[PDB]
């Protein structure tokens, strides 16, 4: 059922790319702040969380318009397929 | 001597030589190994050789086969890609089979790719076939269309003689005598 | 001597040699080991050799089998792929059985691949078969079509004599005498 | 001496030699160990040897069995793959049994693979069988078809005499005298 | 001496020797240990030996049993695989029992594998059995078929005399005298 | 009776088979990343999540087909066992 196959595969691909960007940013920031604590040999729990929050908020301010474009496109498309037979 | 072409493959060079010889142009093929083949002609023949290279659009591009668009090794494939690889293989197998029939020199086959739509929830359309073939001189072409139609009809689940097109041609005159060298 | 072709395999070389000898062209085969075989001819015969190499499109391509598109040594295999490899093995095993009949030299077989639809939720189409074969001289072809049809009919769960196409041909004249050497 | 073939195995070499001796061509087999066997002939016979090699399409391809398409080392096996290996092993065990009957030299057997549908939803369909065999000279073939049919009928749950095809042939004349050496 | 075969197993070699001696060809078996056995013959007999190796397709392939396809090394095996191993062990045990009856030299037995559609929800189907056997010379075969049928009928939960096929044959003439050495 | 026992057993068997591969790859990725973070001392903790999300989604793409064939065959089987009595 090429229609069910398409809609089902695209749902998962969209989950993977919508979620990837915030987690990539968070991971890279995490690594750099973890390193800096080693070369400084200076340690605390809170600095990485503090920076990660800002990094993710900026990520959302920037990309969020595109999240809307992608979701609207998919939303229309699935309805048209569901009611396509008539 | 003037250089016409460089860095050719074996099977490009042989085609170029064949076409120049047919029009009375003596040409020479040279091998440079990692650099490929080079082709040379005399000055009196240079103009003509350039005119023919333009007119025939030499050297030829390689053969195109649909499976080249849908490699077997991508991470994932939709059904459409698999179905296209399948027909892209059946075409080549029928061509290789027809080349064994009596007195056929070469052939080409084309199949209607229904794959460009799903036909889901829908009646899938019947198949259509086209073939081209070249014969040795003195072959009764009219009597030989029947064989090919009969053979192709049963190669697929639903084909009508009406849906099979066949085009035949005889071989050209043989090029046996060598071209003359400029005085 | 002029070089026609280099880096050929054994089967390609012996094919080219056979075709040239048939037309009275004396050719020579040279072995370079890891660099393959080379074919050479005399200058008086160079022109003709080139023309025939073009006309037959030598050297021959490797033989195509459907299972090559759906390799079994892969991480996962869709039902379409498995359903394809099964048929592409039955075809080959029938060819190899036909070659054992009395007086047959070679054959080709083709089956209708109903896998080009899943036929899920659908009734499966009937099977169609096509076969080509080459016989020794003095064989009663007319009386030999019956045996083949009878044998093929029971190879599959549902086949009608009307859905089986069979094409037969005789071996050409034998090339026993050697070609003449240029003066 | 001219080289025809290199890197053969033992079965390929013996099949080549057999077919050449039949046409009065004296051939020589040489062993290079890790490089396999080589075949050589005299010059007066080179042309003929080339023509017959082409016509019989030697050296033979290895023998094909369906189980080769479904290696048991796969990460997953479906029911379709399991039933494929089951039938692929029953066919071989029947061929090996027929070779033991009185006066048979060799045989081939084919079974209708219904596994190309999952045997799901639709009820299964009755089995069909085909056999080929070769007999010693002076055998009443007509009277011997009955035994084979009788033996095959009870080897499966549901088979009708109407659904069993049997084709028999006699061994050719023996090649006992050695070929003559070229002058 | 000319080499026919190398790297044979002991049970391949003794079969080849037996078939050559039957046709009056004196052969020699040589042991190279880790390299196996080698077979050699004289030149006057070389041609004949080749033709017989072709006709009997020697050396013999190893003997096939269905348990080889379901190695029981699995992590877990389906009902389908377990039921196959079971039946394949019963077949071997019955062939070994029949070889103990009076004057039987060898036998083969086959059973209808109901496993083809085991475990699809449908009930099982009645069993069928086939047997072949070889007798010493001067045995009243007609009177001996009854015993075999009687013995087989009660080995399974539901079997009808109608569903048991039995084929018997007598041993060939004894090969006691040695072949003559070439002059 | 035995049909009941058989069907109930098979249910657990199918759960095991289908779920097994994703949980294997999520284990192997967890071990490898945890070791790597001791081989070079970095105290990040989202990196496992970031990698194993891609790891699990990839094999869901690969096995998407066999998943549907197994469940269809099972459903047909149990519907037969339930209704076909005589
Ligand atoms: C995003 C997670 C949930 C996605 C669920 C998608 C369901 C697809 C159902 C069909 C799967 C089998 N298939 C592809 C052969 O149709
Ligand atoms: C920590 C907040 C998590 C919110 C998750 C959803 C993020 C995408 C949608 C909100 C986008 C808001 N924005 C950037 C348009 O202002
Ligand atoms: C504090 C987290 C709030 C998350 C939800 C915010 C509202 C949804 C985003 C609305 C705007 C969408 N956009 C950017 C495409 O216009
Ligand atoms: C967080 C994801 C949970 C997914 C659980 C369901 C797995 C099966 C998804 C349907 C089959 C695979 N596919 C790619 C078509 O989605
Ligand atoms: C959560 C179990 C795994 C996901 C698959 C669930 C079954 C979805 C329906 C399968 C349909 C198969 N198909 C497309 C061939 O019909």
């Amino acid at each position: 059922m090429d229609d069910l196959v398409f809609a089902g595969n695209k749902a998962l691909y969209l989950v993977l790319i919508l979620s990837g960007w915030p987690t990539i940013v968070a991971t890279i920031i995490g690594l750099l702040v973890g390193l800096f604590q080693t070369v400084t040999q200076l340690q605390e729990q809170t600095l990485p969380f503090g920076i990660k929050l800002l990094g993710v908020c900026l990520c959302l301010f920037l990309l969020s318009g595109w999240y809307g474009e992608v979701l609207l496109s998919y939303g229309r498309q699935v309805i048209f397929l569901a009611l396509a037979k008539g | 001597d003037k250089d016409l072409l460089k860095g050719l493959d074996q099977e490009q060079a042989n085609e170029v030589i064949a076409v120049l010889q047919m029009h009375n142009i003596e040409a020479n093929k040279i091998d440079s190994g990692k650099l490929g083949y080079s082709i040379t002609v005399a000055e009196p023949d240079f103009t003509a050789a350039v005119y023919w290279i333009k007119t025939y659009q030499l050297p030829p591009r390689p053969r195109v086969e649909i499976a080249q668009m849908f490699p077997a090794d991508s991470l994932v494939s939709s059904p459409r890609a698999e179905k296209a690889r399948l027909y892209s293989a059946i075409e080549q197998r029928l061509e290789q089979s027809l080349q064994t029939m009596e007195g056929v020199l070469s052939a080409r086959v084309h199949i209607s790719y229904d794959i460009d739509a799903g036909e889901n929830g829908r009646p899938p359309k019947p198949v259509h076939l086209s073939a081209l073939a070249v014969y040795e001189r003195g072959s009764p072409l009219a009597h030989q269309i029947s064989d090919i139609k009969r053979f192709l009809k049963n190669s697929f689940a639903d084909v009508d003689y009406d849906n099979i097109s066949v085009v035949l041609s005889e071989r050209s005159d043989a090029q046996l005598q060598a071209p003359g060298t400029p005085v």
